[PDB]
């Protein structure tokens, strides 16, 4: 019949950072109808974790340099904005990571002290270079949220000398969808939709996809009880 | 564009006389606290506030809407300047 | 492709990589407003 | 040959024709020979002034 | 935050004059109803740019 | 103060093309390549 | 601090136009919701349309019937405007018979009544006749979605039948608008306004409900991988 049956779903994944989700066969024009709303939701409305405040001992502001440390605080904070932290506890909202290093060494993201139900997804991230006689004792605060919150908005300081950090909470890095010409039976105008999702690893592409579907699904329930 | 500006411009021989009429009427509305308005309660301008719809505080908006109704009389040498204020005070004490 | 609708732009577009500089003229250093303030000595007009 | 401008612009939505394609459209009782883009422009002006005639 | 709500009431109906130099003709000054916006730059309607 | 780009700031390239940022769009609104890469700046062809 | 659920208001006039406002919405969600719904409204809402007409003594669509002012093309254009609603879900295709004698003015109400079929606009003008004019017709009305050109489906019942473009969609036109709204210190919120024109067979609210249902049904396809 003209009523096209339920499509077959197809999932292909490469670790925790890439995923391909194929949905075919669809009616003509439903590739863009379904793909784009998901892409917009994926790129903006997927909760994640970010560094929101960093405290470095003996440092008052971010416009200073640390003796024995090759980078200044501005460059260190830029490196911290690339840190990927995955909370294994759905109820966990905030965590403070402690780093205590002495030169001569190259301090990576794997130098943070371990925390319960917290995992660093990129231990090889380079934070600072320590020369002999240099010390780096800093506390990094990692929060959970959505979107992009500039440090001027939240202004989170765990203590007096803490430095607020612009937070980019979105775990999704890149989204693209491809519409191919698939044919079922005698109908040759059908669509094949392929969502390609790139994540930082804290949230798998499948988890991000499921959240995006739920966000769209919940928004569709706002058309139920008209106020007139 | 101001609502009904085309109709307002057509009620006067000189466009600058409309400004004089509206500007003078707005001061009458302000001076008496909008109690002399010729607008019915369902015609009063309203402004959307967080609490709710309240009367518009802009008297120039009130004057323009009143002029469109046709319940105002304007001209030169209508009534003595001194007598007009005295009579309005009695009707709408402020 | 259009990010809002998902449909392609009806014609191919000249997309490339360009070097763009942020100039010293910023609206932060240029926005200014005043109600009342300093006045001149002789003419008593507002300062500039 | 379209019965009215809405039908012509519905075909544009489905990709049947482009706005620059010359077709036949029945508008205001006249069987015009124009493109959907020009019929779309006529509707734009009619609705802004709220007077089709 | 209630100050901004009160300001939205103060400017209701009022207009402001936008001026660009040099004022070659009288259309170099025009009255607009302000729309309070976040930012530091004035937003100008596209159709009044030729006159200004 | 650390100044980020904002509406009203002036951008230019080496070929005399200058203008002020008038709109900052979210990533999901910008035109993107079929591979999913959004563009960074949109320039009007009418300036050339 | 997740945004509160928006308020959905409907401003409907008659059975052919309506405005629906949803606010406040998170930034960018007006386009996220308006575009998918608009595409569904214009292409997926089920409807009925005339897909074929037979006129006695008429050979090709570019001929002219003697005794009738309208030519074949004009009569076909009038049929495209006909709104018919099937009252039986099992019913799939029907044929409407029209026989007229001049010099009357044929209207949609001149069609022979058929059970479980209702003509939404019986005052529609079909053709005008003169003395000695004859009009024998057999219009075939089907069920479908979207816009289907005559050359595509090519539906013909009997020899010399004239395929006609099938305007299945009951939604005539859709136009959605997004405006900036604020909820206190939140200024990047969205307000979605959706305006829907219909032929009257389905109310704009009925069409909007079907579009929302169609999108919801497709979101359940992301359920069982492989
Ligand atoms: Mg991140």
């Amino acid at each position: 019949d003209s009523k096209l049956k339920a499509p077959v779903f197809t999932v292909r994944t490469q670790g925790r950072e890439y995923g391909e989700f194929v949905l075919e066969p669809l009616e003509r024009g439903f590739g863009v109808t379904l793909g784009n709303p998901l892409r917009r939701i994926l790129l903006s409305s997927i909760p994640g974790t970010a560094v929101t405040s960093v405290y470095i001992e003996d440092v008052l502001h971010e416009f200073s340099t640390i003796p024995g440390v090759k980078e200044d605080v501005v460059e260190i904070i830029l490196n911290l904005k690339e840190l990927v932290v995955r909370f294994l506890n759905p109820s966990l909202q905030t965590v403070t990571l402690l780093l205590k290093a002495e030169g001569p060494k190259e301090v990576k993201a794997r130098d943070f002290l371990p925390v319960a139900d917290v995992e660093i997804m990129n231990p090889d991230l380079h934070i600072a270079t320590l020369e002999e006689g240099g010390r780096l004792n800093m506390e990094v605060r990692v929060d959970r949220g959505v979107g992009y919150v500039p440090a001027e908005k939240h202004g989170i300081k765990d203590r007096i000398n803490a430095i607020p950090v612009d937070a980019v909470f979105s775990p999704v890095r890149r989204v693209a969808f491809q519409v191919e010409d698939t044919r079922l039976g005698q109908r040759t105008d059908l669509d094949k939709l392929t969502l390609r999702i790139w994540t930082d690893g804290s949230v798998t592409p499948l988890e991000a996809l499921n959240q995006a579907v739920e966000i769209l699904r919940e928004h569709l329930t706002y058309f139920s009880n008209p106020q007139a | 564009a101001e609502p009904g500006i085309d109709k307002l411009f057509g009620m006067v021989d000189s466009k600058y006389r409309l400004t004089v009429v509206v500007a003078k009427r707005a001061q009458q509305l302000l001076r008496h606290g909008f109690k002399n308005t010729v607008l019915e309660p369902e015609e009063r301008p309203k402004m959307q506030t967080l609490e709710g719809l309240f009367d518009d505080p802009n008297a120039v908006t009130w004057a323009m809407k009143e002029l469109l109704t046709g319940r105002l009389v304007f001209g030169e040498n209508l009534v003595p300047e001194d007598r007009l204020q005295k009579e309005m005070e009695r009707l709408y004490p402020v | 492709y259009d990010g809002r609708t998902g449909e392609p732009i009806e014609g191919p577009i000249v997309v490339g990589q360009m070097f763009i500089m942020k100039l010293y003229h910023m609206v932060e250093d240029k926005m200014h407003a005043r109600s009342t303030g300093p006045y001149s000595l002789i003419t008593q007009q507002p300062l500039g | 040959v379209f019965a009215n401008p809405d039908e012509a612009l519905l075909a544009v939505a489905h990709g049947i024709v482009d706005l620059q394609d010359v077709v036949t459209v029945r508008y205001m009782g006249k069987r015009l020979e124009t493109s959907p883009g020009r019929i779309l422009f006529a509707r734009i002006v009619a609705e802004a002034v709220e007077d089709e005639k | 935050d209630e100050v901004w709500d009160a300001l939205e009431e103060v400017i209701h109906g009022k207009v402001v004059l936008l001026n660009r130099a040099p004022t070659l003709h009288r259309l170099g000054i025009q009255a607009f109803q302000p729309v309070l916006v976040e930012g530091q730059s004035i937003q100008l309607h596209p159709l009044v740019c030729e006159a200004f | 103060q650390k100044r980020k780009l904002q509406v009203g700031d002036k951008l230019a390239n080496r070929h005399g093309n200058k203008g002020v940022v008038a709109k900052i769009l979210p990533v999901e609104d910008m035109p993107h390549l079929p591979d999913g890469t959004p563009v960074d700046v949109i320039l009007n062809p009418l300036g050339v």
